[PDB]
């Protein structure tokens, strides 16, 4: 049978550029027959420079492969892959408002309500709960990796560091690597071990980013001081005028002992009454798959 | 930069 993810290049059109990505230019466009009962669909088109190395092309395609496993309202959806001809393309759900970090920055008085903030927290936690439930550790949860849809829905959108943990429940990084130090848990910084627990730590940082309108975590501290500050028990400050529920969630997500941190399901459970009505209809939390 | 070199 045919590769269900492969799409004929002819069915995809590129309307305009959105911005430069990790492996190449990302465009906004339209694709035909990628969604059921839908003639054409608006999409984001990620490309790989025709001059990219095998190493880069492999990483690019590996991210697409991982995404083929996800089907969640709060996770940016993979819609197809064009692996025949040049350039190599990956088509995904269009998130008109861009990444969450830029969206938060755009709200700065220089350049959101408690309910809006809690709604975002719930959506992100739901996507992460879905990910963890399928035995995947994201490893790079941060506002820059979440996206915002037209209707303001927030979704997990970059999986460059995502790893399958089905067999061992953890992932250990070996050797050297460029890692998101300011979003990493104490145990991860110490011995490169990543678990659903360290994903929860990063979620805490994302909450902080939301409440501060994307301030840089540990601003003023060099990477070195961050490593020491966090591993010794230090924490980011309490954002001014931050909703009590988010301060408490942060406190919980930042327990030094990973086993003391809540799970994404426990996080959602604690704030579910604050979520909008439709959350029960589209969330992984209230789905039958979660039992 | 958000990604810093670190070795284990
Ligand atoms: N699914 C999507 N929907 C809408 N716009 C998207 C999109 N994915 C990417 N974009 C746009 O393309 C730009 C570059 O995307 P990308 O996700 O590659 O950013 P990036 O360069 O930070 C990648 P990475 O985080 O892996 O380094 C984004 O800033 C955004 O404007």
């Amino acid at each position: 049978v045919p590769d269900e993810w492969e799409v004929a290049r002819e069915k995809i059109t590129m309307s305009r550029e959105l911005g430069q990505g990790s492996f190449g230019m990302v465009y906004e466009g339209v694709a035909k027959g990628v969604v059921k009962d839908e003639p054409e669909t608006r999409v984001a088109i990620k490309t790989v420079n025709e001059a990219a190395s095998m190493r880069e092309r492999i990483e690019f395609l590996n991210e697409a492969s991982v995404m083929k496993e996800f089907n969640c309202h709060h996770v940016v959806r993979l819609l197809g892959v064009v692996s025949q001809g040049q350039p190599t393309l990956v088509i995904m759900e269009l998130m008109t408002r861009g990444d969450l970090k830029s969206y938060l920055r755009s709200l700065r008085p220089e350049m959101p309500s408690l309910s809006k903030m809690i709604q975002m927290a719930g959506e992100i936690a739901d996507g992460m709960a879905y990910l963890n439930a399928n035995k995947f550790v994201h490893r790079d949860l941060a506002a820059r990796n979440c996206m915002v849809a037209e209707d303001f829905t927030v979704k997990i959108g970059d999986f460059g560091m995502t790893r399958d943990i089905y067999e061992t429940d953890y992932y250990r990084k070996g050797g050297k690597g460029l890692l998101p130090v300011r979003w990493m848990s104490p145990e991860s910084l110490k011995d490169g071990v990543f678990t659903t627990y360290s994903d929860v730590w990063s979620f805490g940082v994302v909450l902080w980013e939301i409440a501060t309108l994307a301030e840089q975590p540990y601003q003023g501290l060099s990477n070195e001081q961050v490593l020491r500050f966090v591993m010794e028990g230090g924490l980011l400050d309490k954002p001014d005028n931050c909703p009590d529920m988010l301060l408490e969630l942060m406190r919980m997500c930042w327990q030094y002992n990973p086993k003391m941190r809540p799970s994404f399901l426990e996080i959602i459970s604690s704030i579910k009454e604050e979520m909008e009505p439709g959350f029960r209809e589209v969330s992984f939390y209230y789905s039958e798959e979660n039992k | 930069g958000e990604y810093v070199n670190i070795e284990f």
